[PDB]
RNA sequence: GAGCCUCGGUUGGCCUCGGAUAGCCGGUCCCCCGCGGGGUCCGGUGCGGAGUGCCCUUCGUCCUGGGAAACGGGGCGCGGCCGGAGAGGCGGCCGCCCCCUCGCCCGUCACGCACGCCGUUCGUGGGGAACCUGGCGCUAAACCAUUCGUAGACGACCUGCU
RNA sequence: CUGCGGGAUGAACCGAACGCCGGGUUAAGGCGCCCGAUGCCGACGCUCAUCAGACCCCAGAAAAGGUGUUGGUUGAUAUAGA
RNA sequence: GGCUGGGAAGGCCCGGCGGGGAAGGUGGCUCGGCCGAGUGUUACAGCCCCCCCGGCAGCAGCACUCGCCGAAUCCCGGGGC
């Protein structure tokens, strides 16, 4: 499974009806994928793996789109992870600060690609939780939380080193 | 040493990006390298945006640090933050640079005359006034 | 219409690479102060890779070997020399266009030389890493005229000093002109700002 | 009374790793260093200039040692400002690196 | 390009001078009058591709030129091939094309409709008595004219 | 003045040291030091307008006939005083003769206007080789041959000979 | 019995198979220079090595350790004062 | 053209309801000129934020380019080889 800029699909899906059954159960799950292609790939991957259900021998009622609720507000959201590494597979909690939970979920993904080397085949989501300023255990994030934010940017490395390569005056770092 | 902070409600340049060349007043801050700005009174809608593209400047309007889209603007029509970035020597030379690039042909030949004219002319003084210091010199 | 470089403040490879490509395409290059150059790593480092190269030596004859040069400068034209193709024609032209100079001699010292911003150590190299001179990894592996570089530069720069003050009292002189007189050259100022100018 | 074209550096032609094209040369245009400002500079003529031992003839004046190689510019090449020319004869591969003149009149201003 | 615009002649001896643009001939070419007085370039054929549309234009609305002159008007006649045409003889001689005084006739009731026009903006005349021409630093892709 | 070959090119920038969790410029009332330098204080900028995102020069000519500006430049102008040693190779400062009215705005015409067609335009009196004008200065050394042994397979090497 | 693009080099690897050419677009691979192209004002984090690291076959390393550093799991005690 | 017959946002706001960051307040202290600035404690809203009741044209994948799929639900013009 590959990863870009993913989104938020919500996939209901049910087995096909049988003569023994007529109105089999429906399940509703959350699949954060790139496009609905791999959402629902993912879905049935999720399905097989917790209950008695197969692609061939089911079908997804509906795959949509969840689009954020509050994109203008930033929020703290803390994600269940389970991923698998060299050694055997591990439980993690992470919390991460984005306005968007298909943000975060992004955020998240490349931080366990940037820290422990763990594929996107390899790491599975269990819960994505809306939180408040409290219920946060993680000082990265902690620290964000005042009113009175105030720091300034002190190594001001500069860009464009490419535009005019040769000129006089040596370039300035303090602003 | 540092006289620019990262502050709820101070006004910033945005050098570079979608909107570019604008002014934008930062409400609160998302991360280390990314915060939740707004632009109202600028014609910038209120967005996630990186420190990277964007230059803070020395005004500091107060207001909460999640308003909602209405008390950023209230404020900054208090302050005028336009008419004094107007007059800042910043504005003045980014518009003399976009009036420099929007220079026309006729626009070039004049500007060459005048300045073949007041260089001589200046030459001529800066002579006249090395002469007459070396002659108090002497 | 040749280029002339201050090689202080400016990383090795960084700026070995874009004298190399601005080179090959027949530009003129001249570098100067090829000891102001700063390697990245610490100067252990640097050093040891530098006592390596120098234990690479031809077994049989060493007369026919490698030419380890501890000139700080014939150290970069040989870095320069790496990057281009030393073998073909035009590699041989690019390195006879390429001159690189210790310090920097009369036919360059009045000259205003140019600095790459792609190549300079507080852009490209963070300030909590350590860097080596090139001038210190060549004092401390053979390089013998190191002092008299300095005291040349030293009084290169008591010089320059002096031009520059000199220049700068002619543009305050400049100045005082431009404001005693600006009122028979105003409808000239006013031109050259309505278009962008003196602002 | 001036220079009526742009200086243009000869890079080479185009090529992979372990071929080479003749056909289509790559020009470095000064000033242009990104694939923005080269639309002004598609089918723009080029010419590439020399001077040889014999005398050549030459248009609205007397005989010179003078002789031209001309070309068209194609399109752009990789977001640096190279420009790929086709010439109507290939160019000799001595011009590595060295200069022709980017022609201003095939005007589409 | 429109009429009462500068232009800038690129490809021909009138190289790199100013003209004033009049109107378009049947043929496609673009008639072209850069003042004798002062551009010395009369009434002439230009070609769009070898042409450059400054943004400078001057009120042109109100001058009345010419209906007779045209494309068949500028044409070229000699070289007829019925003579000797051996030894060092046969059009290789008289040296010289001659003015044709309509020409000059043409130029004068056109330069005295145009030069008061373009006399009223100013500056105008040396915008138009200079040549362009390339210098360090300056690129057609950069500069905007 | 022609006269063969070889070519690159298509205005120049004649300059501080320097730091990046900091710098640039003045006056320096004040103090110290050799017109200049350093320190304190104060005043202006700092996404750099005392910006290489820059500056300098214009890239048609000539006639007269007005205004603003104005004693500037040239005759590889002729003679003195210096700076410069890193691989100096360039510039500055003073005397005397003659000539010109050039930069910026307006009238005033005329410049083969070669009738649309490309290598135009310059650093160039470019670099190398062979020949036609004058003034001021020149007078050979090397090798072979001979000799010697401090040298030597042969060369080579140390030496002597109005 | 097989050329061609890439793996610097090359039987068997990846792509892809061959008449002579012009234009366009790709695969596998790459875009500091050699060497065509990131000369993006690329995004997020980790890493200091006095043996750093740098891409299938492939040209090289193990068990055991490190408060060097960056995250996760669990367990106690702390204003009745650790 | 479709969506959650799109999500939030922009403007006038009106009659209520609870919760929270911790403010023209109070207040231990600290720093300068009753005021300004920085920290803390309960904490209504005269700085605000969120939720529940209920409604107005102002919309429209919006040149306030905050994040999609697209085409008988699609057409025109122009430049380069």
């Amino acid at each position: 499974k590959a990863s870009g800029t993913l989104r938020e699909y919500k996939v209901v899906g049910r087995c096909l009806p049988t003569p023994k059954c007529r109105t089999p159960p429906l399940y509703r799950m959350r699949i954060f994928a790139p496009n609905h292609v791999v959402a629902k790939s993912r879905f049935w991957y999720f399905v097989s793996q917790l209950k008695k259900m197969k692609k061939s021998s089911g079908e997804i009622v509906y795959c949509g789109q969840v689009f954020e609720k509050s994109p203008l507000r930033v929020k703290n959201f803390g994600i269940w992870l389970r991923y698998d590494s060299r050694s055997g597979t591990h439980n993690m909690y992470r919390e991460y600060r984005d306005l968007t939970t298909a943000g975060a979920v992004t955020q998240c993904y490349r931080d366990m690609g940037a820290r422990h080397r763990a594929r996107a085949h390899s790491i599975q989501i269990m819960k994505v939780e809306e939180i408040a300023a409290s219920k946060c255990r993680r000082p990265a994030v902690k620290q964000f939380h005042d009113s009175k934010i105030k720091f300034p940017l002190p190594h001001r490395v500069l860009r464009r080193q490419h535009k005019p390569r040769f000129t006089t005056k040596r370039p300035n770092t303090f602003f | 040493v540092f006289r620019r902070f990262v502050e709820v409600g101070r006004v910033a340049y945005v050098s570079f990006g979608p909107h570019a060349g604008k002014l934008v007043a930062i409400v609160d801050v998302i991360d280390q390298n990314r915060a939740l700005v707004d632009g109202p009174c600028t014609r910038v809608r209120r967005q996630a945006m990186p420190f990277k593209c964007m230059q803070l400047t020395d005004f500091i309007l107060k207001f909460p640090h999640s308003a909602r889209q209405k008390y950023v603007r209230k404020a900054w029509e208090k302050a005028d933050i336009n008419t004094k970035w107007a007059a800042t020597r910043w504005a003045k030379k980014i518009e003399a640079r976009e009036r420099k690039a929007k220079m026309t042909d006729f626009d070039r030949y004049k500007v060459m005359k005048a300045k073949k004219m007041r260089n001589r002319i200046i030459k001529n003084e800066v002579k006249k006034l090395q002469r007459a210091a070396l002659l108090k010199a002497s | 219409q040749v280029l002339v470089l201050d090689g202080r403040g400016h990383l090795l490879g960084r700026l070995a690479a874009i004298v190399a490509k601005q080179v090959l395409l027949g530009r003129k290059v001249v570098v100067v102060r090829c000891e102001g150059i700063n390697i990245s790593g610490n100067f252990y480092r640097n050093k040891l890779k530098y006592l390596a190269f120098l234990r690479k030596r031809m077994n049989t004859n060493p007369s026919r070997g490698p030419y380890h040069f501890r000139a700080p400068s014939r150290i970069f034209w040989r870095t320069v020399r790496g990057m281009l193709p030393h073998k073909t024609k035009r590699g041989q032209a690019a390195l006879d266009r390429l001159k690189v100079f210790d310090g920097i001699p009369p036919p360059y010292d009045k000259k205003k030389r140019m600095v790459v911003p792609a190549a300079l150590k507080v852009v490209r190299l963070k300030p909590t890493r350590k860097f080596a001179y090139l001038g210190r990894l060549a004092h401390e592996v053979g390089w013998k005229y190191q002092a008299v570089t300095a005291t040349l530069e030293e009084k290169r720069k008591e010089k320059a000093k002096i031009h520059y003050r000199k220049k700068k009292q002619l543009m305050r002189l400049r100045k005082q002109a431009e404001k005693n007189v600006e009122k028979k050259i105003d409808r000239f100022t006013e031109v050259l700002k309505t278009h962008g100018f003196l602002v | 009374s001036g220079r009526l074209w742009c200086k243009a550096i000869f890079a080479g032609y185009k090529r992979g790793l372990r071929n080479q094209r003749e056909h289509t040369a790559l020009l470095k245009i000064e000033g242009v260093y990104a694939r923005d400002e080269t639309e002004f500079y598609l089918g723009k003529r080029c010419a590439y200039v020399y001077k040889a031992k014999n005398n050549t003839v030459t248009p609205g004046g007397k005989p010179n040692k003078t002789r031209v190689i001309w070309g068209k510019v194609t399109r752009a090449h990789g977001n640096s400002g190279m420009v790929r020319a086709k010439f109507r004869s290939n160019l000799p591969a001595k011009a590595i690196g060295h200069r022709i003149r980017v022609m201003l009149y095939p005007s589409r201003i | 390009i429109t009429p009462g615009t500068i232009l800038i002649i690129l490809t021909g001896r009138h190289r790199g001078k100013r003209v004033v643009f009049l109107k378009q001939l049947s043929s496609g070419l673009l008639l072209v009058t850069g003042p004798l007085s002062l551009n010395r370039v009369p009434l002439r054929r230009t070609h769009q591709k070898f042409v450059i549309a400054t943004s400078t234009k001057i009120d042109i609305s109100g001058v009345k030129i010419p209906k007779h002159l045209t494309d068949a008007y500028f044409k070229k006649k000699q070289l007829r091939k019925p003579r000797h045409q051996e030894g060092e003889i046969f059009d290789t001689e008289k040296e010289k094309y001659e003015i044709t005084e309509q020409r000059k006739v043409d130029q004068k009731a056109v330069d005295s409709q145009i030069l008061p026009k373009i006399k009223a903006v100013p500056q105008l005349q040396g915008y138009l008595r200079s040549v362009f021409a390339l210098t360090n630093g300056v690129y057609p892709h950069k500069l905007v004219f």
